[PDB]
């Protein structure tokens, strides 16, 4: 199961 | 001992090439490709017969909509990283790679690590729960993260990754298990007074192999193109070894297999 | 930028007029953008598929390409590559081994 | 006994780097740069003073129009081997060297050698009035040299020509190339994880030849040392270091012998 | 092919204040592009010049040199680019004063 | 006194 992505770079 | 690995990996490219995605994200489990998304087709979709059996709807619908986000955020990410650099145009390519590795069950690596422009950026060390900055322009980005985040990821590497990969080894336990045996072909071609000999084992599996020449029974100026892909998830290799013409028949390509209890010997005829 | 290393092979070892698979295969290359055509006497191959990209632990992009044929005896197999590592297209020439 | 050394070494590349030249011809007597050809300025210049001072304006004239030559041959010699290795661009490089040795005046060398991407390709027998095919791929350069009858004509310059201006350079620069300049030399010592690294360097000596060497105790202690070789400073002077790891606290063991034909006797220098 | 052995040392030994010359030099490699750059607390110098030659087993060596006054509060080094490297390679210059 | 080139190779 993938990573939800948090914030930007 | 049973070793198992989940691997994501995921790209975006300012020049992906005439009619390709810029953004892709593939899911390998102990090196299988088994999930992918795209910019394009913008959904995850299996890759293996047995995710396709064994996952619910919930998986893809759900995946979908991370991808989606995901996307949006890395699409972001590749554009402030060209500001951030200054930089106009030109190719540039974002690349991401993480996962965990279970052994007998237990996880033995958990792993987060990030490239701009073909060079490491970042990466997540997860005892310390920190972000390294392997480059200055990377220094605002570790501060932005260990301000949360990290203790999230942590979480996702230790239990979330772990969860999964146990759950897909059980749903995949034939097909990953498998073994298919090597093709052997010796091939020997005299050209300049050197006779090359060359052994080729087509569609093996698993990837893993060991293909020696011998000569008068010992392991020998041997070349290797090492391991490649075939299109059905079998692979392919090829060594060569340089011969005085007429010494064909001293030589014997030696191939040891998982699927072969004793090893392969075969000779130029 | 790191040229691409190039592989010509077929998925069986090759008869004439034995039904089989033409393989090029293109690893160790940045940037990922790449071109890669299997050719017959210097005509494109009809039905190519192109593998999902990949890249290794080492960062370096890979990409297979690979078409259903069946051998011609008369024939010379080969894969074209254009990478921006060079200026000129590079023909990798397949050895059918028969 | 008096030794002297004529060698050209040609250079041909497809990528040279931005704003270098692709063809660089350079001539050294003794070891010591004296003129220099390339693709870009288009002319042979000279390289040393003396060369400047006693050399004609033919010479560099008549050899400016032989580099240009030169250079137009060279340039298809790369595109030739490239076609017949069968590359399509890329990087490649075609390379030669060649002249003769004279010891006391007479000749003891004559030879010509060439390379393709770094290895042997042929090189001229002087003996035999052949050239030997190193690679499969220089067969054809043999068989249509040696077809042409060039052996003649190559002997003729190795063994008369090469060494008739070798004689007349050595007289020409008789000062410079026979000068003495003697090392500045300097012991520093760093200790780093219980290891103390003592180095001894010279610097500026000429001629190249030198023997830098630690002593331990007051004997020779060749193992332990590691050298640099000797390396280039570029206004015709060279440089060496040598370095031998003690343990902390024993660098008065310690002492660099400097050995040099502008030293009568043998420099002697201790870490202080 | 193979790698440059490369080594940083300046014409005479050095004193802080002492007009100078600051060496780096490559030796061994293949193909014959290569980039060396002198710098100055992790900045290019100014004017340096460029040599040029190969030995007689055909691996190429090139010297880069820049006249400098060593200063007491900074560091030297030499970076280098060369196609048999990952990364640039930088070596630093031991002053000995 | 550099040699003048005969042939290609």
């Amino acid at each position: 199961w993938i990573i939800r992505n948090w914030e930007t770079v | 001992m049973e070793l198992h690995t989940l691997r994501y990996i995921r790209t975006a490219m300012t020049d992906p090439g005439p009619g390709l995605p810029w953004y892709v994200d593939v899911g390998y489990v102990d090196g299988e490709l088994f999930v992918h998304y795209n910019s394009t087709a913008r959904r995850y979709v299996p890759r293996t017969e047995w995710i396709a059996a064994k996952a619910d709807q919930q998986y893809w619908d759900g995946q979908t909509q991370i991808g989606q986000g995901n996307e949006q955020i890395d699409r972001e990410n590749l554009g402030i990283l060209q500001r951030r650099y200054n930089q106009t145009g030109g190719s540039h390519t974002v690349q991401w790679m993480y996962g965990c590795d279970i052994l007998e069950g237990g996880p033995i690596r958990g792993y987060y690590q990030m490239a701009y422009d073909g060079r490491d950026f970042t990466a997540f060390d997860k005892g310390t729960m920190t972000f390294t900055a392997a480059v200055p322009e990377a220094v605002p980005t570790k501060r932005k993260w260990e301000e949360g985040y990290a203790e999230g990821l942590k979480q996702y590497l230790e239990e979330t990754c772990v969860e999964w990969l146990r759950r897909y080894v059980e749903y995949g336990k034939a097909e990953l298990g498998r073994r298919e045996r090597p093709e052997v072909r010796v091939w020997g071609k005299e050209a300049d007074g050197i006779l090359t000999l060359s052994c080729r084992a087509h569609g093996f599996y698993p990837r893993p192999i060991v293909v020696s020449w011998l000569k008068d029974g010992a392991v020998r100026d041997a070349h290797s193109g090492g391991i490649v892909p075939n299109g059905d998830g079998t692979y392919h290799t090829w060594v060569t070894i340089d011969a005085q013409p007429g010494d064909g028949d001293k030589y014997q390509c030696r191939v040891e297999h998982a699927s072969l209890p004793q090893p392969g010997l075969y000779s130029w005829e | 930028d790191l040229t691409p290393k190039v592989q010509v092979y077929s998925r069986f070892p090759a008869s004439a007029g034995t039904k089989n698979v033409l393989n090029c295969f293109a690893a160790g290359f940045h940037p990922p953008k790449i071109s890669i055509t299997l050719m017959k006497d210097g005509v494109p191959m009809e039905g190519a598929q192109y593998s999902d990209m990949s890249f290794n632990d080492d960062w370096t992009f890979q990409r297979l390409v690979h078409a259903d044929f069946t051998p011609s005896s008369g024939s010379t197999y080969a894969c074209k590559v254009e990478h921006e590592t060079l200026k000129e297209p590079q023909v990798y020439k397949w050895d059918p081994e028969f």
